[PDB]
RNA sequence: UCAUCUAGACAGCCGGACGGUGGCCAUGGAAGUCGGAAUCCGCUAAGGAGUGUGUAACAACUCACCGGCCGAAUGAACUAG
């Protein structure tokens, strides 16, 4: 109980790097940069030399130690993110009424529409947010990709347009008709 | 061939409807055994032997519900031919 | 042509789980004991094909 | 050392003279279609995907138990399994004929074409069938000549099947699916 | 409180159907209990008459000490603030 210094490696690469303020986190790649701000929890942060960040705390309980391995995840996943990208696949799949989505740009918004879905004939709208791009994919049939360099984004965007192709009033386990992921890699191959 | 019938799962066509055998797992015996089997097989099934017949069983002792392994002359003389299906020449022990 | 102004509220509420296959019973996330009244809802959870 | 001589000292020890390779992987088929036919000459079959016990093997290392298994060995994760097999394959073809009763699959799973065949009459009573209100199946009776007044298609291919539709239906005694190739490697040393 | 660990196990995937499973009801048909008794052996890393089981069984599938790298505490049942 109250283990009164507990710590963890992460490795960084040569390639990139990162700027660490009081709070505030800021990677930079060749894919890009990215930032995020840590005023959730205040665990310390102490370099090496050039290639290992230990992230530390002292004195606390399982509540307050398991940030430690959380933040952990964040940042190493982030980078990884922006160092190598993010990819996620997700289909379509239709019994009796195909699907017709589309991408419609207005007033630099970008929003994505589909129709026909279980029969609907009024506009059904998702929007997009930045840092995020999508492509239908060519020679394969009813599927798309989502591919960006954060994955809070892109996995939110993901989730909210896979709830929003939701129905109800119908039966509860015939009906399979919507969007979902298949597919969550990276932009790259083992780099 | 035979009234005996083991699991099986295998493949159909030809829109087949018979009433035969299924290819069970143990019919590699009927094929190297004589042809005959579907007779006098209708109540009376012995539970005795020790037989040998085709010897090519050191293959068989392996995983094929393994009689002896190592004892050649303790459990072989129960197993072998008890576990066959050959003749009904005799019943005097089951 | 249907309107969103009645699609939505016609179904906006939470159709939405895991589904079951053998003697007609999935069982929800959540987890305190076993599956009677005096216990109630197991420790089975598992991704869905497709939401439903 | 008692028990695992009768895998490794035995077995393995008896039958140290083994060149073939039948590497197969059960991605998702219906495992007794392979288990049989990999069986039927039963008693030299057994699938093996294996452990992490070679941290003992090599602090027992004497085998050279598969010298062939040179090419995944950079492959130590969910590796293939070490099953021992020699059996021909020119066998089904003439040795066995006529077989036509096997069971059929698990009936339910999706078929690749859209086919209605004609039933034919048999004499029976309606059994527990009462169960379409969904998509259901339209069709009109007048002795024997049947009429179906609109087609319905139920699922494609990558989703799973539901839970009380294969009762009454497939009563020709035909496997739905079986109808494919599955197996990574098939070689001799 | 009870069992395993530097004689190094957990969480990164598998299956086990030899004889009985063709076991009984006024001698043209009943293949693992619709109307009633019973669950062991030789086998001894695989190697079951089964929680569920298609015409009112003849054509029945899923699962059980075993097995491929790294490297350290984990597992089970109780007690009261
Ligand atoms: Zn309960």
């Amino acid at each position: 109980m109250k283990y009164i210094q507990t710590e963890q490696q992460i490795e960084v690469p040569e390639g990139v790097t990162v700027s660490i303020k009081s709070r505030i986190v800021k990677v930079v790649g060749p894919r890009g940069t990215l930032t995020k701000n840590l005023k959730h929890i205040d665990v310390t942060f102490t370099k090496v030399n050039n290639q290992l960040i230990k992230v530390a705390v002292h004195n606390g309980g399982r509540k307050h130690v398991a940030a430690l391995r959380t933040v952990k995840s964040l940042v190493d996943n982030m980078i990884t993110g922006v160092t190598k990208g993010y990819k996620y696949k997700m289909r379509y799949v239709y019994a009796h009424f195909p699907i017709n989505v589309n991408i419609v740009e207005k007033d630099g918004a970008k929003f994505i529409e589909v129709r026909n879905f279980l029969g609907d004939k009024k506009i059904r709208n998702v929007p997009v947010r930045d840092g995020v791009t999508i492509e239908f994919s060519t020679n394969v049939k009813d599927e798309i990709v989502l591919s960006g360099n954060s994955v809070e984004d892109v996995s939110q965007n993901a989730a909210d347009l896979q709830q929003i192709c939701r129905v109800r009033n119908k039966d509860i386990r015939k009906f399979l008709d919507g969007i979902y992921v298949s597919h969550k890699g990276f932009i790259t191959e083992d780099l | 061939k035979g009234i005996k019938v083991t699991v099986q799962l295998k493949i159909q066509n030809r829109q087949a409807a018979a009433s035969v055998v299924p290819s069970a797992s143990s019919l590699v015996i009927t094929a190297l055994k004589e042809p005959p089997r579907d007779r006098k097989k209708d109540k009376n099934v012995k539970h005795s032997g020790n037989i040998q017949l085709d010897e090519i069983i050191e293959i068989a002792r392996q995983m094929r519900d393994k009689s002896f392994g190592r004892t050649l002359a303790s459990v072989t003389k129960e197993i072998l031919g008890t576990a066959q299906s050959v003749g009904c020449r005799v019943d005097f022990k089951n | 042509i249907i309107e969103p102004s009645l699609k939505a509220l016609a179904s906006k509420y939470n159709c939405d789980k895991s589904v079951c296959r053998k003697c007609y019973a999935r069982l929800p996330p959540r987890a305190t004991n076993c599956r009677k009244r005096k216990c109630g809802h197991t420790n089975q959870l598992r991704p869905k094909k497709k939401l439903k | 050392r008692e028990k695992k001589a009768e895998y490794f000292a035995k077995l393995r020890e008896y039958l140290e003279e083994y060149k073939s390779l039948f590497v197969v992987g059960v991605d998702n088929v219906s495992s007794q279609q392979m288990h049989e036919v990999r069986k039927e000459l039963r008693g030299r079959a057994v699938v093996l995907m294996g452990k992490n016990t070679m941290v003992r093997r090599a602090i027992r290392g004497f085998l050279s138990d598969l010298p062939d298994f040179e090419k995944l060995l950079p492959f130590v994760k969910g590796n293939v399994g070490f099953v021992f097999t020699n059996e021909p394959l020119t066998e089904i073809k003439n040795v066995i004929v006529s077989n036509r009763v096997a069971a059929p699959a698990r009936a339910g799973a999706v078929a690749p074409e859209d086919i209605w065949v004609r039933a034919v009459n048999t004499g029976m009573e309606p059994g527990k069938t009462s169960f379409f209100q969904a998509l259901g199946v339209p069709t009109k009776i007048a002795r024997g000549t049947i009429e179906i007044v609109s087609d319905v298609k139920v699922v494609d291919a990558g989703n799973k099947v539901g839970q009380s539709e294969a009762s009454l239906l497939n009563l020709l005694n035909i496997s739905p699916f079986t109808f494919g190739l599955t197996v990574v490697q098939v070689y001799d040393n």
